[PDB]
């Protein structure tokens, strides 16, 4: 007929086309409509930041300090620990002379972190370090935030950039910039766990953190050779500074008088989620390729997660390829061109039963994150096999429960390119200079039940 | 203008414990 | 056993694992079971995309034009402006000679496009602007579709590189390529939420949209020395041309006439979100570095975002920073040496008690759009702080209103950075050659009520 | 009045601050509250892959094989294709000398897998081709996980990356990896879909694969003039291997035998969706401007999505712009300066009746994709409609059945770079150095109903 | 200003500072008793202000040009603090403290 750019008489010729499957899929009496939103009443409530008060000692690389959680409020459901990273001056007087440039490790944040701990009273609940934040950022991080979180753990490729002496051309400081990390727990997973500090007055709620030495902070590398050694206190200016400054800070969430009163004086049951780490294993691909660890659990383990990380040098860290980065042209850092995972293949055996045969690395690595995950890393390793159909989900979903079940064991396969860079020999600015030693890790997570009553906590299941 | 009230009473910080709950059924195996 | 390809044997130990932890979490005749999906009809409606007919002014850089809302759709939900943008070469008569360029603002869209307002009758429903259009697509928009509204909506690497005068190297020219800007509004910000165009036949729904002069859209840059003068139709070819070619699209929903009916005739609430933009305040950091403004807010107050913006040129905009944009090689426009926020710390104050301590800028950054928005923002600034759980849930959450709460202020520390860029001296391809001078802005996202009634529409709470 | 550690009071005089919307928003006997999240039990189940079963032929590259899928499971909800490429190493014997270069075509996977169908004995259910499988993977990709699927499926600067012959400067041979291939099908989309391979005890279903010859893989371009010609087995080292390393993993879940009793011998009711392409058409715009394709569908359409491909060369495929790529500096493949897509605008056609007006590329391009699916494409071309809300939804919405619709069209007009880039004439590294070819490919989603009775499947409506 | 210096110390308070500024102004007989005295509340009350004007030897001091052992050599800098005492009720009972009213 006719078309203005206005009318709408062509939908009713859409509308008109109203056979036996549309009637069956739509309509119907009971059946409900778009554009109709319905409304129900909420909760009232108020939250604010919270300053967190340390009780133990004061913050220092290489030691450990305690926190303990602010009462009064209601719910607690965040916490992150902000620090100020020193300021780093290379020196002229270098062990390593010109040919010497300093710059932080890869990962600051996640790094000098270790057995991040929380606890009830004297019962320790859940604790946490490097392999499995490193994993779970690396597996369950929402894009879009990517950028935020990769520019306050550090990794801004300014503090990773190496910088050569005051007398070469590259005079730049590295920046003393503060860093935030949050810190998972399982309230901090979702908002509908919450630690009920009204409920908790006689439970004395604690956290703990470990830092780490300021010697293994900082990666000292050769230019030419691509040689690290350890830093010392005369090879960079204004000594060593041993003591940091840092603070811990949580959200807490207030609420209505009349639900505090209508929910005061109740038992409850809540679902969280732990860690479990396995003791590491050295691994030598020279003598042998295939290398099986056995694994001990006990509650119902949602997902496995584990990589082979390059140990020879304490100074980098988060190194999950058979050779070590090494510096580049333009004042960088670039990896060389033989990195690759070590890991081939792998395999999993319950009591002499292979569960899951020796299926390839590149399976863990790419189709279970494709299916079974909100994201899939971008770096070499992590390679994780989940029970169950969502591993970011905090519903309880397929698990195997390890309690009743019988002794199983997980065996690898190593590589050639693992092999060959285990001997040493390699040329200038290869990385596999020096012979390589690599260890293996593994990290579950499993479901677990706590119960509060009579303003106290404890695993009825242990 | 009343400017409304707002008390603040604190809730409760004991110092004692009324009993310890023990550890039953363990998952040890 | 046997260890075979197509064998299910291997899980059936792991069904038979099963405790009482397995017994608390799953099983049960009650309990829902995966592989299975209920099905519920839905309505049964059609949409197709309309012109909305204009009834005001005509559409040209510098004024202000009014388009109708086309009747008879039974629902509207969606609504966008298309603009063509005109051609724009540079001469050889220009005043700057040949260490002269020109190039489009960053963000064409989200400039040339302020007030934009939608009203009923004569009574404007709500309006926004830059800042809140720059701080909504800056902190909950969806990665992936990033790209599509960069290239959409203009700076797309063609339109923001400098193209030097015809005698020198690069001649190119501005492409003229059509542009578009969805407008969020409260119909198109969620599904549920439309505009029944078929209950409401007397209120008469319009939008008006005020455009930007020409002349603060172009910036006109120095090749040496990176100074920034109004450009003028003598130094391009063609002149300024005030028309413009701008439609406004509009997306409608036809449903069935059974639906149509039953819900005609019957009163509605709903529920929206609104904008209140505080007067903007110039602040100076060569007297003082610490700067407090008052704010006066009435309905339930959702979020705030509060940036400083360079105003130094009037051409140039979208300009948080502490240094302006300088042109470098490569006919590139590039990030000066130094490129900060000038925000330090801020701070909240009810009638003289703090609620927010000063906290730091970083905080307002990153840890504030970590844990409650959808996104984390790329650029320098954009300093946000959330009353409720998600930002961008369209559900309500935990909110204060303040028109029962007396008179608050934000009190804000300028930087070091800023302090010295404030004053000149700056030398060449420095950005801060010239006086800096910035203004604070703040904007806040509200709750507000909408009842629908004997085909009319109004606030019952105003 | 004080602010001090832990702050409360601040929350206190927050929540003073209640009015009459705050009453009508929150608060409520019967309001819901967050920080308490209710739990309900869910289904034992446990899951794990399991090799398929290849039934006919042999894995080779240029024809047809079948694989069965495996009985004695529960639920099947996924699966995949692993391939391991070969080896590719150029010989200075080839016809083109020193100016030649082989690289693999851009998207390795989506291609040589075309006509993947799933049949149930001897009915086809679902069949999708290369351009299905471009269309979901550009419009429907979860951000986080593109990066990964790119890995997959190649593009790693090594496949496509071409390499010069052994006597020039760059010898360079391309790598063999294995890649895989998810097979997207109506029980693969939710799991909530799921084959009941217990309630189908005697159907057979088999999953069939065309792949294609090396010739249409492999890349033969010129270093200079840009000209590519059919490989040959004479020009590369070790020939045309026809045989290739390739079998097909599926993952089966187990269930509890207290409920598979209960539901077994029961009628199940399933919505799925299928793919249907509309016969492909050349186009010439050196002799035509426009283009009119009739559409004859069925069932429910859900969308359409439509683009135009440079069809000049069969050994280059997915490529939908009006100039074909060419090698660039670097060793890199670099597209050309003049690439954009062939279509102007499209416009749909009902008995003649224009249902949607010459809307512009741009508007099917970003608009429409930004407002009704989950990505945004990244690539020239790929324009698409759709009926409904959301694409990506499993859930049925607005959606108008072609079945007692009438003859539709489509018309599409080209551009002037399509229609001056038809004709040859371009030098060297310009991509239309030889005449150009076009063709035209529509491919329609609809939905279907799947009825599950007697141990048996079959179609409702037909 | 000598208002404030001396004749409010001299009638409402058990001392008068030695020294050059303290300006003080009650609205209760005895500053330093405990008891209460004649006080008015600021909440009920509107917003209210306090308005000093300088002096000319803080005008000239506040530039430089001071000579040497001077003091005002450099320019000079001020800052205005104000400090309010009032009262408050205290509730002791169920073995804990808070404010009925705060």
């Amino acid at each position: 007929t006719c078309t203005t750019g206005a009318g709408v008489t062509s939908g009713f010729i859409d509308l008109a086309t109203y056979d036996n499957l549309d009637r069956a899929l739509y309509g119907g009496k009971d059946a409900t409509t778009y554009f109709i939103k319905e409304h129900y009443p909420v909760g009232w409530f108020t939250k604010l930041p919270t300053m967190a008060t340390r009780v133990s000692g004061n913050p220092a690389f290489g030691q450990e300090f305690s926190v303990g959680v602010p009462r009064s409020g209601d719910y607690v459901l965040n916490a992150w620990l902000t620090l100020k990273t020193p300021e780093i001056k290379l020196l002229e007087t270098n062990r390593l002379g010109a040919n010497g440039t300093v710059r932080w490790t890869k990962n600051l944040m996640h790094n000098a972190v270790e057995h991040a701990s929380l606890t009830f009273n004297d019962i320790c609940a859940q604790q946490f370090n490097t392999a499995y934040l490193d994993a779970w950022t690396q597996f369950n991080m929402c894009e879009g935030k990517r950028i935020g979180y990769d520019n306050m753990i550090g990794n801004t490729s300014d503090m990773t950039n190496p910088t050569p002496a005051q007398g070469q051309d590259g005079a730049r400081t590295l920046p003393s910039k503060n860093l935030v990390l949050p810190l998972p727990f399982f309230f901090s997973r979702d908002c509908g766990l919450a630690l009920p500090t009204v409920v908790l007055p006689y439970n004395e709620i604690r956290i703990n953190i470990k830092l780490r030495s300021l010697q293994e902070l900082l990666v000292f590398q050769n230019k030419d050779t691509g040689n690290v050694i350890p830093i010392s206190a005369t090879d960079i200016a204004g000594g060593l500074a041993d003591t940091v400054e840092a603070y811990v800070y949580m959200t807490v969430g207030l609420v209505s008088n009349v639900e505090r009163c209508a929910m005061a004086g109740t038992v409850r049951d809540m679902v969280v989620e732990q860690m479990q780490a396995a003791p590491t294993h050295i691994v030598n691909p020279q003598n042998t390729n295939n290398v099986h660890v056995d694994m001990r659990f006990s509650h119902a383990v949602k997902a496995l997660f584990f990589m082979v990380q390059n140990v020879t040098y304490k100074s980098v860290g988060s190194n999950y390829t058979c050779v070590t980065p090494v510096n580049g042209p333009g004042n960088t850092v670039m990896e060389p061109a033989m990195s690759v995972d070590p890991i081939k293949s792998a395999s999993l055996t319950y009591e002499n039963t292979t569960r899951l045969a020796n299926m390839g690395v590149e399976y863990y690595s790419l189709v279970q994150p494709w299916y079974f995950s909100a994201s899939i890393p971008v770096y070499t390793g992590y390679h994780m096999y989940s029970y169950a159909l969502n591993v970011g989900s905090v519903h309880p979903s397929g698990s195997t429960n390890y309690g009743r079940l019988t002794n199983a064991s997980i065996t690898v396969t190593m590589s050639p390119e693992s092999v060959v860079a285990a001997a040493g020999g390699g040329n200038n600015n290869s990385g596999y200079n020096e012979p390589q030693r690599f260890a293996l890790v593994v990290i579950a997570v499993n479901h677990n039940v706590i119960r509060i009553m009579n303003g106290s906590m404890g695993f009825p299941i242990l | 203008w009343e400017g409304s009230a707002n008390p603040r009473r604190p809730e409760q910080i004991s110092f004692g414990m009324s009993d310890k709950p023990k550890f039953v059924n363990d998952k040890i195996g």
